[PDB]
């Protein structure tokens, strides 16, 4: 399928998706640290992102230090807006999820499976056919080992409270499990009384059957909807 | 000596779209004479900016005073005097793009230069006659003070 | 037929000379019959063909501005007319003043000037002062632009609300076209809206000069607060001059203005009337979408308030007496509205059941305005007729109650409702399309029921006879209109109501009526009315 | 700079816009203002019709640093023989020292006196079924008392027999937004 | 028309190839006709080849494997050598034809 097989696997992949964030702010001492495990490194610590106030590195420069050569690939975020290219922004990303590699150097964008994974046209597939096949080696080995030396500093968890919703978003799973109940019982009473007609093409127990499905995974949906609304961002299941 | 750009900006609006980042979040500001506008990410932990603010910024090739023309390398033990003592909050980042409003025919009349910090964007809206010291892949800095 | 050249045949006769030849064959240039009469006797033929009627001469005329823009001649225009003579201009202005020099200065206007200057001045010349400006430019020279901005004013003025649709843009297009001429109208207006004794439509007038100019791309509110006295309070008057530049609400210009008022020393409250604030107040409060956090909120709805509800008393150009007792009420009015705008609750779960809240708040004018902006935001989305209840006409009962408590908005409820109406629909049912057409017009009876009825008709007419629409929905309107209204008829609904009802489908007005008869009352009544 | 008037009348001598051009701020500067003001009477009554108007865009501390040039300015405006000249001199004579624009625009021109004469009559004998300002849309009942007088009732043209159907409309969604308060 | 607008090279205007093209190559365009022609020619030749994909593809999508990547060659050598696309260029079209 003329695409890579390899990809960035799954801590890495969160751990590089929560380190080239836009808000991913590292003091002197943990950029030395991280530069430490650069196998392609040619020694010069790049220039602040900020200056002035704390001297602080941004985690894009030194995944851009990551990025071999000079290549340019432009993808997209998993959670990049679909009318977010329609107006206004689409070059200056709110989201921060427009990914642009530009001469070797990480211009902006956040990095999911579709940047780093086995997808066709992502970053690593580019890095293998614009740059060598060594090159693209020392890449994952660096991405791998810096990516993980960060991954200390932060670390990352999964727990119950991952998994628990306010009280908020219970009543409105239970309302809406509540509705969708009555409306297949009602259905049900319609089924009954002879009520129901046929839809062309299949028996009455299958209109109802239809129905009945119809109605259950609508309610599956708008549950699983209006549950993922509430992460408040730091939930680990939405970080995965 | 070595400075792209120079102007008061007024900030107007703060992520009015919602807080995507908590550390970092970006301004609606426009200019004070100059009808610009000016959409900036800063680092509100290590340096908090308030609606209404008013500030300075100043885009400079370099931060020596004579235009020296550094590589871009991390010298924290160089002595020579920059200007970045006369501001408070200084960012380095490469101007990645001028869009602007050009027709196939005749000149472009309102330009649109995109610089980003390392990972924080910066749009710089205005007219041709302001941003003309902007090239594309060039290394700049931000140069911000804020101001009663 | 070469006569008709006896002027320079002439000198060239008299004082021919050397060797004449080419004299000779110019003189015998016209090889032709008289050709000339015979394209008058064309005339004579067409009166044998269809039709060489006062056209013909017009088609004539067309013909040799045809053959005449080729020369145009702005090449010796300036000297054959500081030739200070040229009774040729003047004749063809007194005479055929129609669209001749009009095409002739839209042609290229640079050269010509003089041509242009007599042209000009003929038109000045003219009784209603600027119809046949041969250019809607005609405001660079003062004496004549004055007189002509006066004129205007006082057909606009004599017309009323019915012609401050159809004169405006051919009033605007002249004051807008440039800017300094701009300065010079909205000076006019301030200095004629100093008066009280009614000045209003001189502001109104000025208000939708100052409308068209921000649609046609002015930055003209730093010149409307300059005309004001808002300017004799600085830095509030600097901040609506940036904000109305950048026509957007910025929450900390916002508090700005918050912080100068609700004092004891507020700002006059002219300076928060202008209507593009308020307009742009309504653009970002009321928006389904654009939420607002709920921080200076409360200060945005207490300076819609304070912009709406306070009075005083300039005695002297000063207050003595203000009163803020009923901007508590508005305020509570605004954040009800704007909390209902904001829950968006799906399917109206919420927006049904508060409507008699929202009836309560909707008895408010600002509260009516901010309403009617948010359906029309709202209804107004594509494949927004998806929830259907009675074909939803819950927001088009809000604009049932917006019609009913208030008569000022009737404009904006009529451009709404024809805005809807001419609005296909796509993937809707066709019947259903037509039903959805129905309650329009059945809102467009509510508003013909509180006394807003002749533009109402007005649209009913045009829409039947220009882009004609079907004849159905005419007869349903009309079987609607006639089901509650009967005795006394004021002269002008009926003279706009007969020709609708007696021409184009009589017939299908009348089917099973029976206990209260049909037109055939109306009929009665018109006779009965009028002097037959 | 140097040449200073064919500069102003190169930024800003454009006839065919008669606007005031956008970044008029950038390009009125105190130094540049100074420049002027001995070049006044040299440039064309266009650009000076620009250039005066654009002296009205700059922000407030701007004008209030140097309005004595701008006064000067002004004065030297006024004495010009160019109708518009002398007329937005006039209007403009007060912008810098007060802030707001004049309102006694009446001497040194028969226009002015002619069209506030017959608009004056226009507007006093024109009070009938007034056009009410685009602000009457939005402020209450008793404020637009206050404003410009009461309500004006709209023209009877007929009489109504029976309410429309809106009237069982909106009672039916009254009775259902009642069932569904109680829900 | 998007095709003749976004393919054709229209070389009669002055303007266009004053800003995309440096004075000595729009002159050269310009003057001869030659070069002109061959111009002509190579959009004849695209819409041939335009006839040609749409026999080819009768559903409308273009998504097609091909070894080289040739947008991204494009703005791999604007990278490198550059190119600030704001100037006019100094290619002369009938060296890339």
């Amino acid at each position: 399928s003329n695409r890579p097989v390899m990809g960035i696997v799954q801590d890495t992949l969160t751990a590089v998706r929560k380190f080239t964030k836009r808000d991913v702010f590292l003091e002197r001492g943990e950029v030395m640290n991280l530069l430490m495990f650069l196998s392609t490194w040619d020694g010069k610590v790049p220039q602040p992102a900020i200056l002035k106030p704390r001297p602080l590195w941004t985690g894009k420069q030194i995944f851009s230090l990551i990025i071999p050569g000079h290549i340019n690939c432009i993808r997209t975020h998993s959670t990049h807006p679909d009318d977010e290219d329609s107006g206004p922004y689409k070059h200056i990303s709110p989201g921060d999820t427009k990914v642009v590699v530009e001469n070797g150097e990480l211009i902006m964008g956040i990095l999911c499976k579709k940047s780093l994974g086995t997808s066709a046209g992502s970053l690593v597939h580019i890095s293998y056919l614009e740059m060598g096949h060594d090159i693209t080696r020392l890449f994952y080995s660096n991405i791998q080992t810096v990516i993980n030396n960060w991954l200390l500093i932060e670390g990352h968890t999964i727990g119950i409270g991952d998994s628990i919703a306010d009280s908020k978003t219970y009543q409105d799973i239970q309302n809406t499990i509540k509705k969708a109940k009555q409306d297949v019982i009602e259905v049900i009473e319609k089924a009954h009384n002879n009520e129901l007609e046929p839809t062309p093409g299949n028996t009455l127990r299958q209109t109802f059957e239809n129905q009945v499905n119809r109605i259950l995974n609508d309610a599956r949906d708008k549950t699983g909807s209006s549950a993922q609304k509430s992460l408040s961002e730091y939930n680990n299941f939405k970080s995965m | 000596a070595g400075i792209l750009f120079e102007d008061i900006f007024d900030v107007k609006d703060i992520d009015p779209e919602g807080k995507k980042f908590d550390r970092v979040s970006r301004l609606h500001c426009e200019s004070e004479s100059f009808k610009m506008d000016l959409i900036l990410d800063v680092n509100i932990q290590i340096y908090p900016v308030d609606l209404g603010d008013k500030f300075r910024l100043v885009i400079a090739s370099t931060l020596y005073e004579d235009g020296t023309l550094d590589d871009g390398e991390y010298n924290p033990t160089d002595d020579r005097p920059s200007r970045a003592d006369q501001f408070e909050y200084v960012m380095y980042g490469k101007v990645y793009r001028i869009e602007g409003d050009e027709t196939s025919t005749e000149a472009a009349t309102r330009l649109s230069a995109y610089v980003s910090y390392g990972g924080l964007l910066m749009r710089l809206q205005g007219d041709a006659n302001n941003l003309h010291g902007f090239e594309v892949d060039s290394r700049v800095y931000l140069l911000m003070k804020k101001l009663a | 037929i070469m006569e008709p050249s006896i002027f320079n045949t002439l000198k060239r006769y008299f004082q021919a000379g050397g060797s004449p030849e080419n004299v000779i064959q110019l003189l015998s240039e016209n090889y032709t019959a008289v050709a000339q009469t015979v394209n008058l006797l064309a005339e004579w033929l067409i009166q044998t063909g269809v039709e060489p009627v006062q056209v013909q001469e017009t088609v004539e005329n067309h013909l040799k501005s045809l053959l005449i823009k080729h020369f145009d001649p702005r090449k010796a225009d300036s000297i054959f007319t500081e030739e200070g003579e040229t009774p040729a201009w003047l004749e063809q202005m007194i005479a055929h003043t129609t669209w001749r020099d009009l095409f002739y200065k839209l042609a290229e206007a640079h050269p010509d000037c003089l041509m242009l200057n007599f042209t000009v001045k003929l038109i000045s010349d003219a009784g209603y002062q600027g119809e046949i400006t041969s250019v809607s430019t005609a405001c660079q020279q003062l004496e004549v632009f004055s007189r002509v901005l006066r004129t205007s004013l006082a057909t606009i003025l004599d017309g009323g609300e019915e012609n401050l649709e159809k004169n405006l843009p051919e009033f605007a297009k002249m004051v807008c076209h440039g800017e300094h001429t701009y300065l010079f109208a909205q000076a006019m207006m301030s200095v004629l809206a100093q008066e009280e004794q009614g000045g209003s439509a001189v502001r109104r007038i000025a208000q939708e000069v100052q409308r068209f100019a921000q649609e046609k791309g002015h930055d003209a509110s730093q010149i409307t607060l300059a005309l004001g006295t808002a300017a004799s309070y600085p830095r509030a008057c600097q901040a609506l001059g940036a904000m109305l530049s950048k026509g957007a609400l910025n929450p900390a210009d916002i508090t700005v203005l918050f912080k100068m008022f609700t004092s004891m020393d507020p700002p006059p409250v002219e300076l928060i009337r202008v209507p593009a604030f308020l307009d742009l107040f309504m653009q970002s409060l009321f928006k389904p979408g654009a939420r607002i956090n709920q921080d200076h909120k409360h200060k945005y709805i207490h300076i819609l308030a304070y912009a709406a509800s306070v009075v005083e008393t300039w005695k002297k150009n000063k207050r003595v007496s203000i009163n803020k007792d009923e901007l508590k009420s508005t305020s509570k009015a605004v954040e009800t509205v704007h909390n209902l705008c904001c829950n968006e609750n799906k399917g109206a779960s919420e927006l049904v059941a508060e409507l008699s809240t929202l009836y309560q708040c909707i008895r408010f004018p600002v509260v009516a305005m901010g309403v009617l902006k948010w359906v029309d935001w709202t209804v107004s989305e594509p494949r927004y007729f998806q929830l259907q209840t009675d074909h939803t006409p819950v927001h088009l009962a809000l604009l049932d109650e917006i019609s009913t408590c208030h008569q000022l908005l009737h404009p904006q409820v009529l451009q709404l409702l024809v805005k809807l109406f001419e609005t296909e629909h796509s993937q809707l049912d066709v019947m259903e399309q037509l039903e959805l057409k129905k309650t329009l017009l059945d809102r467009m009876v509510h508003l013909l029921s509180r006394g807003y009825v002749l533009p109402v008709v007005s649209y009913i007419r045009k829409c039947l006879e220009k882009l004609d629409t079907d004849i159905s929905l005419i007869r349903y309107f009309v079987t609607e209109v006639l089901d509650v209204i009967a005795p006394p008829y004021t002269s002008d609904f009926v003279q706009l109501f007969l020709p609708i009802l007696e021409n184009d489908s009589i017939a299908g007005t009348i089917k099973t009526e029976g206990e209260h008869d049909p037109v055939t009352e109306f009929i009665a009544h018109c006779k009965s009315n009028f002097i037959m | 700079e140097s040449d200073t008037g064919l500069w102003l009348h190169n930024k800003l001598g454009a006839t065919d816009e008669l606007w005031a051009p956008p970044s008029i701020a950038s390009l009125l500067t105190a130094a540049v203002i100074d420049n002027i003001r001995l070049c006044f009477h040299g440039l064309s009554s266009a650009v000076k019709l620009k250039l005066l108007l654009g002296t009205l865009h700059l922000p407030r501390r701007t004008v209030d640093e140097m309005k004595g040039a701008l006064m000067e300015i002004i004065q030297l405006a006024s004495l010009d023989s160019d109708p518009w000249v002398l007329m937005v001199a006039d209007i403009l004579k007060s912008f810098p020292d007060t802030g707001s624009l004049n309102l006694e625009l009446e001497e040194q021109n028969p226009n002015v006196q002619d069209i506030l004469g017959e608009l004056r009559e226009k507007v006093g004998e024109c009070e009938a079924s007034a056009m009410l300002p685009l602000e009457c849309q939005y402020l209450n009942k008793n404020a637009l008392t206050t404003l410009a007088g009461p309500l004006t009732p709209p023209v009877k043209h007929f009489q109504l027999k029976r309410k429309p159907k809106s009237a069982t409309l909106r009672a039916e969604l009254l009775q259902k937004s009642t069932e569904t308060a109680q829900q | 028309k998007a095709f003749e607008k976004k393919f054709r090279f229209d070389y009669t205007n002055e303007r266009a190839l004053r800003r995309t093209l440096q004075e000595d190559l729009v002159k050269d365009v310009l003057s001869n006709a030659h070069i002109q022609n061959e111009l002509e020619r190579e959009f004849e030749r695209m819409r041939e080849d335009r006839e040609v994909l749409r026999v080819i593809f009768p559903t409308g999508d273009s998504k097609v494997v091909l070894p080289c990547n040739l947008l991204r060659m494009i703005w791999n050598a604007q990278k490198i050598f550059h190119i600030n696309p704001r100037l006019p260029s100094d290619l002369h079209p009938i060296k890339v034809v």
